[PDB]
Protein backbone atom coordinates (compact mmCIF):
# COMPACT_ATOMS: atom_id res chain seq x y z
CA UNK A 1 0.00 0.00 0.00
CA UNK A 2 2.83 2.52 1.17
CA UNK A 3 6.50 2.31 0.07
CA UNK A 4 9.01 1.11 2.18
CA UNK A 5 10.66 4.54 2.34
CA UNK A 6 7.64 6.21 3.60
CA UNK A 7 7.06 3.12 6.38
CA UNK A 8 11.19 3.60 7.71
CA UNK A 9 10.89 7.11 7.46
CA UNK A 10 13.64 8.09 5.10
CA UNK A 11 14.17 7.48 1.08
CA UNK A 12 18.21 6.38 1.16
CA UNK A 13 20.00 7.62 4.73
CA UNK A 14 18.46 6.95 8.52
CA UNK A 15 19.44 10.43 9.61
CA UNK A 16 20.51 10.10 13.31
CA UNK A 17 17.89 11.38 15.93
CA UNK A 18 19.59 13.74 18.78
CA UNK A 19 18.64 11.55 21.93
CA UNK A 20 16.62 13.51 24.65
CA UNK A 21 18.84 15.67 27.56
CA UNK A 22 18.27 14.27 31.06
CA UNK A 23 19.32 16.99 33.79
CA UNK A 24 21.32 14.95 35.79
CA UNK A 25 20.61 15.56 39.51
CA UNK A 26 17.10 15.81 39.71
CA UNK A 27 13.89 14.93 38.23
CA UNK A 28 12.59 15.35 34.54
CA UNK A 29 10.15 17.94 33.77
CA UNK A 30 7.63 17.19 31.18
CA UNK A 31 3.90 17.22 30.83
CA UNK A 32 3.74 13.10 32.52
CA UNK A 33 6.29 14.37 35.02
CA UNK A 34 3.74 16.38 37.11
CA UNK A 35 2.55 14.94 39.69
CA UNK A 36 6.03 14.40 41.28
CA UNK A 37 4.78 18.08 42.38
CA UNK A 38 1.23 17.82 42.31
CA UNK A 39 -0.48 14.85 44.42
CA UNK A 40 -4.37 14.71 44.33
CA UNK A 41 -5.66 16.89 46.81
CA UNK A 42 -5.13 15.27 50.33
CA UNK A 43 -4.28 17.44 53.10
CA UNK A 44 -7.50 19.98 52.99
CA UNK A 45 -9.93 16.96 52.88
CA UNK A 46 -11.84 17.00 56.46
CA UNK A 47 -12.24 21.27 56.37
CA UNK A 48 -13.34 20.21 52.46
CA UNK A 49 -16.26 18.28 54.89
CA UNK A 50 -16.70 21.18 57.13
CA UNK A 51 -16.78 23.57 54.21
CA UNK A 52 -19.06 22.28 52.48
CA UNK A 53 -21.59 21.34 55.17
CA UNK A 54 -21.27 25.95 56.08
CA UNK A 55 -21.45 26.44 52.56
CA UNK A 56 -24.97 24.58 52.19
CA UNK A 57 -26.44 25.64 55.23
CA UNK A 58 -25.65 29.10 54.41
CA UNK A 59 -26.97 29.40 50.96
CA UNK A 60 -29.99 27.36 52.35
CA UNK A 61 -30.32 30.36 55.15
CA UNK A 62 -29.82 33.19 52.78
CA UNK A 63 -32.26 31.57 49.80
CA UNK A 64 -35.14 30.90 52.37
CA UNK A 65 -34.97 34.26 53.61
CA UNK A 66 -34.83 36.26 50.04
CA UNK A 67 -37.58 33.50 49.35
CA UNK A 68 -39.48 34.56 52.15
CA UNK B 1 -70.80 11.58 99.31
CA UNK B 2 -67.12 13.11 99.83
CA UNK B 3 -65.32 10.20 98.56
CA UNK B 4 -67.41 10.61 94.94
CA UNK B 5 -66.15 14.32 94.92
CA UNK B 6 -62.89 13.24 95.52
CA UNK B 7 -62.74 10.57 92.48
CA UNK B 8 -64.23 13.21 90.43
CA UNK B 9 -61.95 15.65 91.41
CA UNK B 10 -59.19 13.87 91.19
CA UNK B 11 -60.07 12.60 87.51
CA UNK B 12 -60.82 15.56 86.37
CA UNK B 13 -57.44 16.58 87.55
CA UNK B 14 -55.76 13.91 86.06
CA UNK B 15 -57.66 14.44 82.49
CA UNK B 16 -56.62 18.21 83.20
CA UNK B 17 -52.85 17.26 83.73
CA UNK B 18 -52.30 15.07 80.66
CA UNK B 19 -54.16 17.13 78.40
CA UNK B 20 -53.02 20.73 79.06
CA UNK B 21 -49.46 19.35 79.50
CA UNK B 22 -49.27 17.81 76.22
CA UNK B 23 -50.73 20.31 74.48
CA UNK B 24 -48.66 22.97 75.87
CA UNK B 25 -44.91 20.88 74.95
CA UNK B 26 -46.45 20.26 71.45
CA UNK B 27 -46.69 24.29 71.10
CA UNK B 28 -43.68 25.06 72.37
CA UNK B 29 -42.45 22.44 69.86
CA UNK B 30 -44.24 23.84 66.89
CA UNK B 31 -42.92 27.45 67.45
CA UNK B 32 -39.42 26.28 67.86
CA UNK B 33 -39.62 24.19 64.83
CA UNK B 34 -41.82 27.34 62.79
CA UNK B 35 -38.49 29.70 64.13
CA UNK B 36 -35.85 26.93 62.78
CA UNK B 37 -37.85 26.84 59.60
CA UNK B 38 -37.70 30.28 59.03
CA UNK B 39 -34.02 30.36 60.30
CA UNK B 40 -32.67 27.45 58.52
CA UNK B 41 -29.05 27.95 59.77
CA UNK B 42 -30.90 26.71 62.99
CA UNK B 43 -32.65 23.87 61.12
CA UNK B 44 -30.06 20.97 62.21
CA UNK B 45 -30.48 18.93 65.22
CA UNK B 46 -28.73 21.33 67.16
CA UNK B 47 -29.48 18.96 70.88
CA UNK B 48 -28.73 15.85 69.47
CA UNK B 49 -30.79 13.16 67.46
CA UNK B 50 -31.07 11.13 70.52
CA UNK B 51 -30.22 13.66 73.58
CA UNK B 52 -33.60 15.37 73.15
CA UNK B 53 -35.48 12.44 72.79
CA UNK B 54 -34.14 10.68 75.77
CA UNK B 55 -34.61 13.66 78.17
C1 LIG C 1 -22.10 9.41 46.88
C2 LIG C 1 -21.90 9.72 45.40
C3 LIG C 1 -20.53 9.22 44.96
C4 LIG C 1 -20.26 7.86 45.58
C5 LIG C 1 -19.13 7.17 44.83
C6 LIG C 1 -18.23 8.20 44.14
C7 LIG C 1 -17.20 8.73 45.14
O1 LIG C 1 -17.45 8.72 46.30
O2 LIG C 1 -15.96 9.18 44.69
C8 LIG C 1 -15.29 10.02 45.58
C9 LIG C 1 -15.51 11.48 45.20
C10 LIG C 1 -14.16 12.19 45.11
O3 LIG C 1 -13.45 12.07 46.31
P1 LIG C 1 -13.36 13.37 47.32
O4 LIG C 1 -12.03 14.05 47.18
O5 LIG C 1 -13.53 12.94 48.75
O6 LIG C 1 -14.55 14.45 46.98
C11 LIG C 1 -14.78 15.40 47.97
C12 LIG C 1 -16.12 15.11 48.63
O7 LIG C 1 -17.14 15.23 47.67
C13 LIG C 1 -16.35 16.12 49.74
O8 LIG C 1 -17.54 15.82 50.39
P2 LIG C 1 -17.56 14.69 51.59
O9 LIG C 1 -17.96 13.36 51.01
O10 LIG C 1 -16.19 14.57 52.22
O11 LIG C 1 -18.64 15.18 52.72
C14 LIG C 1 -19.57 16.14 52.32
C15 LIG C 1 -20.85 16.04 53.15
C16 LIG C 1 -21.60 17.37 53.10
O12 LIG C 1 -22.53 17.45 54.14
C17 LIG C 1 -23.65 18.23 53.85
O13 LIG C 1 -23.78 19.28 54.38
C18 LIG C 1 -24.73 17.75 52.89
C19 LIG C 1 -26.03 17.63 53.67
C20 LIG C 1 -27.02 16.73 52.93
C21 LIG C 1 -28.34 16.67 53.71
O14 LIG C 1 -21.68 15.04 52.65
C22 LIG C 1 -21.55 13.79 53.26
O15 LIG C 1 -20.50 13.43 53.67
C23 LIG C 1 -22.75 12.86 53.44
C24 LIG C 1 -24.08 13.55 53.10
C25 LIG C 1 -24.55 13.18 51.70
C26 LIG C 1 -23.62 13.78 50.65
O16 LIG C 1 -16.30 12.09 46.18
C27 LIG C 1 -17.67 11.99 45.91
O17 LIG C 1 -18.06 12.04 44.80
C28 LIG C 1 -18.66 11.80 47.06
C29 LIG C 1 -19.25 13.15 47.45
C30 LIG C 1 -19.96 13.82 46.27
C31 LIG C 1 -21.16 14.61 46.81
C32 LIG C 1 -21.74 15.50 45.72
C33 LIG C 1 -21.83 14.73 44.40
C34 LIG C 1 -22.63 15.57 43.40
C1 LIG D 1 -6.80 21.56 36.17
C2 LIG D 1 -5.33 21.06 36.26
C3 LIG D 1 -5.32 19.51 36.24
C4 LIG D 1 -4.78 18.98 37.60
C5 LIG D 1 -4.14 17.58 37.39
C6 LIG D 1 -3.12 17.30 38.53
C7 LIG D 1 -1.79 16.77 37.96
O1 LIG D 1 -0.76 17.20 38.36
O2 LIG D 1 -1.78 15.74 36.99
C8 LIG D 1 -1.69 14.44 37.53
C9 LIG D 1 -2.87 13.64 36.97
C10 LIG D 1 -2.74 12.13 37.27
O3 LIG D 1 -1.77 11.92 38.27
P1 LIG D 1 -1.18 10.38 38.53
O4 LIG D 1 0.26 10.30 38.09
O5 LIG D 1 -1.27 10.05 40.00
O6 LIG D 1 -2.00 9.37 37.74
O7 LIG D 1 -2.99 13.94 35.59
C11 LIG D 1 -1.86 13.75 34.73
O8 LIG D 1 -1.07 12.89 34.94
C12 LIG D 1 -1.57 14.75 33.58
C13 LIG D 1 -2.43 16.01 33.71
C14 LIG D 1 -2.20 16.88 32.45
C15 LIG D 1 -3.01 18.17 32.53
C16 LIG D 1 -2.16 19.25 33.21
C17 LIG D 1 -2.99 20.55 33.39
C1 LIG E 1 -4.82 0.88 4.10
C2 LIG E 1 -5.61 1.25 2.89
C3 LIG E 1 -4.83 2.07 1.92
C4 LIG E 1 -4.52 3.44 2.48
C5 LIG E 1 -3.06 3.49 2.83
C6 LIG E 1 -2.57 4.82 3.30
C7 LIG E 1 -3.14 5.12 4.65
C8 LIG E 1 -2.49 6.34 5.17
C9 LIG E 1 -3.04 6.77 6.49
C10 LIG E 1 -2.10 6.34 7.59
C11 LIG E 1 -1.01 7.36 7.73
C12 LIG E 1 -0.01 7.06 8.78
O1 LIG E 1 0.95 8.08 8.66
C13 LIG E 1 2.08 7.83 9.36
O2 LIG E 1 2.47 9.05 9.96
C14 LIG E 1 3.62 8.87 10.75
C15 LIG E 1 3.77 10.06 11.65
O3 LIG E 1 3.15 9.72 12.82
C16 LIG E 1 4.84 8.57 9.86
O4 LIG E 1 5.96 8.38 10.69
C17 LIG E 1 7.21 8.55 10.10
O5 LIG E 1 7.78 9.76 10.51
C18 LIG E 1 8.20 9.78 11.84
C19 LIG E 1 8.61 11.19 12.26
O6 LIG E 1 7.98 12.12 11.47
C20 LIG E 1 9.36 8.81 12.04
O7 LIG E 1 9.83 8.91 13.33
C21 LIG E 1 8.80 7.40 11.77
O8 LIG E 1 9.78 6.45 11.88
C22 LIG E 1 8.09 7.32 10.41
O9 LIG E 1 7.25 6.23 10.39
C23 LIG E 1 4.53 7.23 9.17
O10 LIG E 1 5.53 6.89 8.31
C24 LIG E 1 3.18 7.33 8.41
O11 LIG E 1 2.83 6.09 7.96
C1 LIG F 1 -1.31 29.27 34.85
O1 LIG F 1 -0.94 28.66 36.05
C2 LIG F 1 0.29 29.08 36.56
C3 LIG F 1 1.16 27.86 36.87
O2 LIG F 1 2.35 28.29 37.48
C4 LIG F 1 3.20 27.27 37.92
C5 LIG F 1 4.05 27.80 39.08
O3 LIG F 1 5.30 27.17 39.06
C6 LIG F 1 6.18 27.59 40.07
C7 LIG F 1 6.71 26.35 40.77
O4 LIG F 1 7.69 26.72 41.71
C8 LIG F 1 8.22 25.69 42.51
C9 LIG F 1 9.59 25.56 42.62
C10 LIG F 1 10.14 24.57 43.41
C11 LIG F 1 9.34 23.66 44.11
C12 LIG F 1 10.02 22.58 44.99
C13 LIG F 1 11.35 22.11 44.37
C14 LIG F 1 10.31 23.37 46.27
C15 LIG F 1 9.02 21.40 45.22
C16 LIG F 1 9.41 20.00 45.78
C17 LIG F 1 10.28 19.92 47.04
C18 LIG F 1 8.07 19.41 46.22
C19 LIG F 1 9.90 19.04 44.70
C20 LIG F 1 7.96 23.82 44.01
C21 LIG F 1 7.41 24.82 43.22
C1 LIG G 1 -1.05 20.65 38.27
O1 LIG G 1 0.16 21.28 38.00
C2 LIG G 1 0.03 22.58 37.51
C3 LIG G 1 1.28 23.38 37.85
O2 LIG G 1 2.42 22.57 37.71
C4 LIG G 1 3.59 23.18 38.21
C5 LIG G 1 4.78 22.23 38.15
O3 LIG G 1 5.88 22.91 38.69
C6 LIG G 1 7.05 22.17 38.86
C7 LIG G 1 8.22 23.11 38.56
O4 LIG G 1 9.40 22.38 38.37
C8 LIG G 1 10.50 23.00 38.99
C9 LIG G 1 10.91 22.61 40.25
C10 LIG G 1 11.99 23.22 40.85
C11 LIG G 1 12.68 24.24 40.21
C12 LIG G 1 13.89 24.90 40.92
C13 LIG G 1 14.48 26.08 40.14
C14 LIG G 1 13.27 25.49 42.20
C15 LIG G 1 14.90 23.75 41.19
C16 LIG G 1 16.38 24.00 41.57
C17 LIG G 1 16.66 24.98 42.71
C18 LIG G 1 16.88 22.63 42.05
C19 LIG G 1 17.27 24.32 40.36
C20 LIG G 1 12.27 24.63 38.94
C21 LIG G 1 11.18 24.02 38.34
Amino acid sequence: PLPNAVVQGYTSVRGPKRPLDHFYGRTPLNIDTLWHWVKFPHRYDNLRFAVCFWAFLVSAHFANKKQR
Amino acid sequence: MNWLYQMIYYGVRMWLVFVLHSFSLGSFGELITVITDNNLIFNVFYIGLLGLGFI
